[PDB]
């Protein structure tokens, strides 16, 4: 299986640069783009930025852009990113992705099929720094998750329904996150089963109305759920935080 | 009035959403893996939404796209082959299985699709300008006698 080792967190003053770096290992790294991926401590997901298998396909963050530095080798098996310019908003928890490729015309997707352990990188240890530009890609209308959250009891049927605001066609993901373990994937496509998922596991999805049903809950699967997009500079969804009741 | 030597045209149909990769030197699928236009050109290209005559309710599986590459076509570069494509370890012997999905994809249309998924007959003009006398002109009328 695919091992993804990350590296080179920890606390720095920011305004220097710094490199982190993700080795792979498990299978034909070469076949596969990389990619970095942000966790905000307590909230949710948010994408940093992706690297072809080739590196045809360059993707930045729009904070990021014109100031971070991607690269890659397939030889060793290695993605590393270079930072410069750092500021307080950084501190974070990078993670690196494996590609999972899917076939429609606008291109690769690269999504959470192969996961690193993620790392931290803490710039604070100086002044906070922020900006007052908000533009547009926060704000853009997230898709909403009916219930926003929900508890419940190990043994009934959870149902998750991931509402779209643009047509996103049949690319949508679902993800598990355990509370300070490894986060799983869950359904590729919101539409097709993923190899070795219990029946009890099930979701559908059309246009930009998707359902998950996790019938027969169990005790230890009680995680955060995502449903995730992928049109143009992809980002996550807000998120469901399952828990007991 | 400008009379050029040498004019090729192109003609295929994709989906709207990745209208605005159509761009000499652009980032994605199409713009790499299918044509790149040049930097530098001389013609251009023009898309109009095909979709009613090109959308089929049960997926208008008649046209369809190559879509995997491990290189990106230079412009002027023709890439037409009927190869199945491997991506994790090999082509699984010419199936679909594990981690093995063929190139040479029907879209899967359907006329229910929203906007962004319309779609396009895309066509491309291009000019060639070479050292034999250029013939295809523009009318020269002439005027009234």
């Amino acid at each position: 299986e695919v091992q993804l080792v990350e590296s080179g967190g920890g606390l720095v003053q920011p305004g220097w640069s710094l490199r982190l770096s993700c080795v792979v290992s498990g299978l034909k790294f070469d076949d596969f783009a990389m990619h970095w991926v942000r966790q905000v401590p307590g909230k949710g997901l948010e994408w940093v930025s992706g690297l072809n298998w080739n590196g045809d396909n360059v993707a930045f963050a729009d904070s990021v852009k014109g100031r971070f530095t991607i690269s890659r080798d397939n030889a060793e098996n290695s993605l590393y990113l270079q930072m410069n310019n750092l500021r307080p908003e950084d501190t974070a928890f990078y993670y690196c992705a494996k590609d999972s490729y899917y076939d429609i015309l606008t291109g690769y997707s690269g999504a959470f099929d192969m996961w690193g352990q993620g790392t931290m990188v803490t710039v604070s240890s100086g002044g906070g720094g922020s900006g007052g530009g908000g533009s547009g890609g926060g704000g853009a209308i997230r898709m909403t998750q009916s219930p926003a959250t929900l508890s419940l009891s190990p043994g009934e049927r959870a149902t998750l329904s991931c509402r779209a605001s643009q047509s996103v066609h049949n690319y949508l993901a679902w993800y598990q996150q355990k509370p300070g373990q490894a986060p799983r994937l869950l359904f590729y496509d919101a539409s097709n089963r993923a190899t070795g998922i219990p029946a009890r596991f099930s979701a559908s999805a059309s246009g930009t109305d998707s359902t998950l049903t996790i019938s027969s809950l169990e005790p230890e699967d009680f995680a955060v759920y995502y449903c995730q997009q992928r049109r143009n500079g992809y980002s996550f969804g807000q998120g469901t935080k399952v828990e007991i009741k | 009035d400008l009379c050029f030597t040498n004019v090729y045209a192109d003609s295929f149909v994709i989906r709207g959403n990745e209208v605005s990769q159509i761009a000499p030197g652009q980032t994605g699928n199409i713009a790499d893996y299918n044509y790149k236009l040049p930097d530098d050109f001389t013609g251009c290209v023009i898309a109009w939404n095909s979709n009613k005559l090109d959308s089929k309710v049960g997926g208008n599986y008649n046209y369809r796209y190559r879509l995997f590459r491990k290189s990106n076509l230079k412009p002027f570069e023709r890439d037409i082959s009927t190869e199945i494509y491997q991506a994790g370890n090999k082509p699984c012997n010419g199936v679909a299985g594990v981690n093995c999905y063929f190139p040479l994809q029907s879209y899967g249309f359907r006329p229910t699709y929203g906007v962004g998924h319309q779609p396009y007959r895309v066509v491309v003009l291009s000019f060639e300008l070479l050292h034999a006398p250029a013939t295809v002109c523009g009318p020269k009328k002439s005027t009234n006698l």
